């Protein structure tokens, strides 16, 4: 949701930023966030609504 | 004459200007730039061309 800044990269001569944000359609609505799954300690994939 | 006549290495010896505050070296000074983002290679050639 909050586009994270990770590092720079040169672009046509110039240092510019590299942002990492989730797809537009995955942060539009309140239930749209339940889509985002996290890691489980035991290797598995825990959901967000959990 | 002693050394600038060596292919071994350039040995350009010189004296500082009248007012030392500006220079270390007399005559003129300027910078060739790169407004297009042509890249290093062109500008390097441009330096020699010039």
């Amino acid at each position: 949701w909050g586009s994270s800044y990770v590092n720079d990269f040169i672009d046509r001569g110039r240092v510019k930023r590299v942002y990492l944000q989730g797809r537009p359609d995955a942060r539009m609505n309140p239930d749209d966030l339940s889509k985002w799954y996290v890691r489980n300690d035991k290797g598995e994939m825990v959901p967000f609504n959990a | 004459m002693h050394f600038f006549s060596f292919k071994d290495a350039m040995v350009f010896a010189f004296a500082p200007p009248s007012v030392l505050e500006l220079g270390n070296a007399t005559g003129f000074d300027l910078f060739l730039q790169d407004q297009a983002g042509v890249g290093h290679e062109v500008l390097l050639q441009a330096r020699n061309k010039f």
